């Protein structure tokens, strides 16, 4: 049962989070002008707004 | 004054709106010509008096004569990217318009709590603003001059025809 | 002051008038009367003059107050045209400004 | 205020570059000749350094409303001389595969550290958005010098839009800053409100557009999408220029504004970028596991790279060595940007794959490896020498979510940078002394991270004169 | 008399058009419109709150961002020119060749 090794596994967990965590990401690049200046506004929104309710 | 500051303002507002939801550049570009000249109206009512008279010599007289010059110059017409109406489509601009319309009420709601005595509309000469640009403002002046001989530059390496 | 509103108003006057002047004058052409690729110098030329144009209106800002900015106001300025002779004379030399081939 | 003999001996590196660009042009306008208007800018670039000294001797005192000069004034005006010099010297090779017109390439450069040398010294909004312009529109030139190129016209386009888009924000910014305070001075943001009531609704509104435009261009989440693309379309020394001069003038001015405005140690501007810094760290550190692309690798790392600086700023007002954490952080990073795009340039000059490197350019391999290593914060590298650094200013605030962030971004970091390392050295399938002083100057910038790793005193003194008006 | 806040809403309500001109627009004649409406927009508030002071200094810095936009414009336009001669076609989707 062990002979696969079960805790490099579980210590295997956050490599594999981190390269779905990073694909997942990489899909934000899609290269797409309109949708930068739109993630700029989206991020302009956000910022504003946790200033304001954070003030 | 203060009915020319909320006509033009309205001029403006409406003039705008026309220009990002129109489909022929030139009367989208002479809508844009209607917006500046009441954003000037805007400037002359509040007593920065120079300021209106740059906007309508070098942004309403210069930068969009460029714009209807490039216009008429690439013969913007019956295009496919123009008939097809792609930006009146609703699920195409229901984003972008609640995200302006989220963008706009924070702003607003940041402004509204501010302390205000009101604009006297005092006319700020534009002897003053020379004397303020040549005065504490020098090297502003200097490497605003060098900020356009580089644009200058640029513009004119990327639009040779060659 | 009633000389400062007196103007606002023929000044007012004066623009209406003459707007609808201009618009009546069309309406009764129109009414009356029985009925049976270019280059890209012409951009360079259009950017040279914004270009200029902005620098112009830094020294339309200097010339209202020259007396009071003093002597430095001068040398700033002299410095300021200097730039703008030095970018004119490099257009001119590699053939920005030069139409004929 | 007005202009003293004394106020013009401490704007000698403007003035010098400001001549430079004059000459240069003069010079275009007789001849068109590459190698003289490159050695009249590397000239004009070496004078200005040279005249630090004097500036150094004349001492610290403000020139107009717009203009402080200090210790980091120096500073960061030697680091975007430097970084400005290393990019005509990698571009000067590269320019001689060009066809047409080489010499604006120098002058735009030129135009671009002038406005380094602007943010710098700025004290001033309109010094800060003076300067910011003179980065970002000579920029647009370079990145689309080669504009028959799809990617660099691509990337040239946006850039310009995005630029343009936060150059906008950044002004509304100020609008409703110099709205709120009626000064424009950066002391006195902030300095019309007491007892409690620095949360101010249109200043902190203001300052996060500021925020905004200037995360847009320190590449901080979430305006940083256009990093990768505008830094594989753009010429290897304009990426170089990006990566080294852009974001060090534009953090230092960030820094400035940050600890001389009463409204920088505010708790809502600090929890909004405590979260742009982690966010940062990352996002730039999980984008770059999987680039086949050497240079939207480096972007992604300038991301990451940011954040950390923004770590190191954000306990500004708290911590006591945050400002000389930043400048050490910033030298050391300057060097391996510099070594790594450099060697990026030399592979890609002259004009027209990093695994196995070493069989054919054996030193420029090696150099290359070093400042991956010291990207990653290995020791023996000045890298290393900046992330202790960080790490140490975020032990002084008690920032440990960010601590934390720094920890599993080094990791994933490292992991993509040992993956470069170890590639250079497998297997697979010029002629000129300028393109020997390339190699010399990335071998130099080599040789000058593994000393400071190893002996990182002379730098941590140098910084530690650093020191503003309090 | 007048209020400095109707003249900032009014700078704020220009500047989120052109905001919205600028994402929902994929000409790109009409991006660069929509930046020239929100640089405008943004001198209109630094030119309103120069004025709620009595100070030259937001007339000042207007002169620097119509500077900035005139330079600005002109780059534009003439990538835009580069973009039309090389491709025939200003669709801004269409430069989409660098992702990931
Ligand atoms: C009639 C209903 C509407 C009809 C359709 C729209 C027509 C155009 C409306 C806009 C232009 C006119 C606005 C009304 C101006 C009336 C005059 C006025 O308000 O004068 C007061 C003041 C005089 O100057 P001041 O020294 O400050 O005096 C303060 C008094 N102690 O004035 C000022 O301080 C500033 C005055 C305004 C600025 C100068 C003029 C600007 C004109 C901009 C036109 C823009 C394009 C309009 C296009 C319309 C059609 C689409
Ligand atoms: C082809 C031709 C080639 C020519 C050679 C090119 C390469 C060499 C370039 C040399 C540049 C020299 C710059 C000298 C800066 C320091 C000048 C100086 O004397 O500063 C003294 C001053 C403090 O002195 P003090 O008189 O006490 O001041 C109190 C008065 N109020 O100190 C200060 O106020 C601050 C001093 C530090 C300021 C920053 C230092 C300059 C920028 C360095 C960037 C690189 C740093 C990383 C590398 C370090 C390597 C060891
Ligand atoms: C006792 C627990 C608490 C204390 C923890 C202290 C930290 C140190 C000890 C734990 C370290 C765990 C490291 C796990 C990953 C090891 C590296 C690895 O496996 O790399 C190889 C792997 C790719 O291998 P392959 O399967 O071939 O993937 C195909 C890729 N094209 O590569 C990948 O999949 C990508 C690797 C990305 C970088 C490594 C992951 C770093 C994640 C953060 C680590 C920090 C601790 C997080 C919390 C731990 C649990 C509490
Ligand atoms: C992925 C990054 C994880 C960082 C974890 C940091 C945890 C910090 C906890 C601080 C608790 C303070 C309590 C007072």
């Amino acid at each position: 049962l062990l002979k696969r090794d079960p805790l490099n596994s579980m210590m295997n967990i956050p490599a594999v989070l981190s390269r779905f965590a990073g694909k997942g990401l990489l899909l934000s690049e899609n290269g797409y002008l309109r949708w930068y200046v739109a993630s700029m506004s989206i991020g302009a929104v956000v910022v504003l707004a946790l200033l304001m309710v954070l003030r | 004054m203060e009915f020319a500051f909320y006509i033009c303002g309205l001029i403006a507002i409406l003039a705008t709106l026309r220009v990002i939801t129109h489909t022929n550049p030139v009367h989208a570009l002479l809508y844009l010509i209607i917006s500046l000249l009441a954003i000037s109206g805007v400037f002359f009512s509040l007593g920065a008096y120079f300021a209106g008279a740059l906007e309508i010599i070098v942004y309403a007289g210069a930068i969009m004569v460029l714009f209807v010059f490039v216009v008429m110059m690439l013969n913007l017409g019956g295009s496919e990217i123009e008939q097809e109406r792609q930006w009146l489509k609703p699920q195409v601009w229901i984003g972008p318009a609640i995200l302006s319309a989220i963008m706009l009420v924070v702003i607003v709601y940041a402004i509204l709590g501010v302390n205000d005595q009101g604009i006297d509309g005092t006319p700020i000469s534009a002897k003053a603003v020379g004397i303020t640009l040549f005065g504490p403002y020098v090297l502003a002046v200097e490497l605003a001059s060098m900020l356009l001989l580089a644009g200058l530059v640029v513009a004119f390496h990327v639009g040779r025809e060659e | 002051s009633t000389e400062v509103i007196a103007h606002h108003w023929a000044f007012a006057i004066f623009l209406i008038v003459a707007i609808g002047l201009c618009c009546l004058m069309l309406v009764g052409g129109w009414f009356l009367g029985g009925r049976a690729r270019l280059s890209a110098k012409f951009y360079l030329v259009a950017m040279f003059f914004v270009i200029f144009d902005v620098e112009a209106l830094y020294l339309f800002a200097w010339s209202t107050s020259i007396r009071e900015s003093g002597w430095v106001g001068f040398v700033e300025a002299a410095i300021f045209i200097f730039v703008l002779l030095a970018g004119l004379v490099y257009l001119v030399r590699i053939g920005a400004l030069d139409w004929t081939p | 205020m007005t202009i003293t003999p004394q106020n013009l001996i401490a704007l000698l590196p403007l003035l010098i570059v400001g001549l430079t660009v004059v000459v240069v042009m003069l010079s275009i306008a007789w001849r068109r000749n590459h190698f003289l208007n490159a050695t009249l800018s590397v000239i004009g670039l070496n004078a200005a350094l040279v005249s630090l000294w004097f500036v150094g001797q004349a001492g610290a005192m403000d020139v107009t409303p717009l203009m402080r000069v200090d210790g980091f004034a120096m500073l960061y005006t030697g680091l975007v001389l430097l970084a400005s010099l290393a990019t005509c010297t990698f571009a000067y090779p590269w320019l001689e595969g060009y066809n047409d017109n080489k010499d604006e390439f120098y002058l735009l450069v030129l135009i671009a550290a002038l406005g380094g040398i602007l943010l710098a010294n700025a004290n001033h909004l309109a010094s800060l958005f003076l300067g910011i312009e003179l980065i970002s529109l000579p920029l647009f030139g370079l990145v689309g010098y080669a504009f028959r190129q799809k990617r660099s016209l691509e990337a040239s386009i946006k850039y310009t839009i995005l630029s343009a888009a936060a150059s906008s924000f950044l002004l509304f910014g100020m609008a409703l800053v110099y709205a709120q305070s009626g000064d424009l001075s950066f002391v006195a943001l902030g300095k019309n409100l007491g007892d409690g009531m620095l949360n101010e609704p249109l200043l902190l509104a203001g300052f996060g557009l500021m925020i905004v435009g200037l995360g847009f261009k320190l590449s901080l989440v979430p305006f940083h999408l256009w990093t990768p693309d505008v830094y594989q379309g753009a010429p290897a020394p304009v990426s170089t220029f990006l990566a080294t001069a852009s974001k060090i003038a534009i953090f230092g001015v960030v820094m400035r504004l940050f600890l001389y405005a009463p409204v920088g140690d505010s708790e809502a501007i600090r929890v909004v970028l405590a979260i742009i810094a982690f966010a940062s760290i990352i996002f730039g550190n999980l984008m770059a596991l999987s680039q086949t692309n050497i240079k939207r690798l480096l972007g992604y790392s300038s991301i990451s790279h940011l954040g950390y600086l923004l770590v190191a700023l954000i306990a500004l007002q708290t911590g006591e060595m945050s400002m000389e954490a930043v400048g050490v952080y910033l030298a050391g990073y300057l060097f391996s940007s510099l070594g790594a795009f450099g060697v990026v340039s030399l592979m890609s000059s002259p004009y027209r794959s990093y695994r196995g490197l070493f069989w054919h350019r054996p030193i420029l391999a090696a150099v290359m490896t070093v400042m991956m290593l010291s990207l990653a914060g290995i020791p023996m590298t000045l890298g290393f020498i900046g992330k202790f650094y960080v790490l140490a200013v975020g032990v002084q605030a008690h920032l440990w979510w960010l601590v934390g962030a720094v920890v599993v971004g080094s990791a994933i970091g490292l992991y993509y940078y040992l993956r470069v390392a170890v590639s250079l050295y497998l297997h697979a399938p010029p002629s000129n002394w300028q393109y020997s002083a390339g190699g010399i100057v990335v071998l130099i910038s080599a040789l000058l991270v593994l000393v400071l790793g190893v002996w990182p005193q002379p730098l941590i003194s140098i910084v530690r004169l650093a020191m503003p008006l309090m | 008399m007048i209020p400095l806040q109707h003249g900032l809403i009014l700078a704020a309500i220009l500047f989120v058009l052109g905001l919205t001109g600028l994402v929902i627009r994929r000409n790109l004649l009409f991006m660069l419109i929509g930046l020239e409406i929100m640089i405008n927009a943004s001198a209109l508030a630094f030119v309103v709150a120069g004025s709620y002071w009595g100070q030259t200094d937001g007339q000042v810095m207007y002169i620097l961002a119509i500077s900035l936009a005139a330079a600005e414009a002109s780059i534009g336009l003439a990538l835009l020119l580069q973009l039309h001669r090389r491709r025939q076609n200003l669709n801004i989707d269409s430069v989409s060749e660098m992702r990931g």
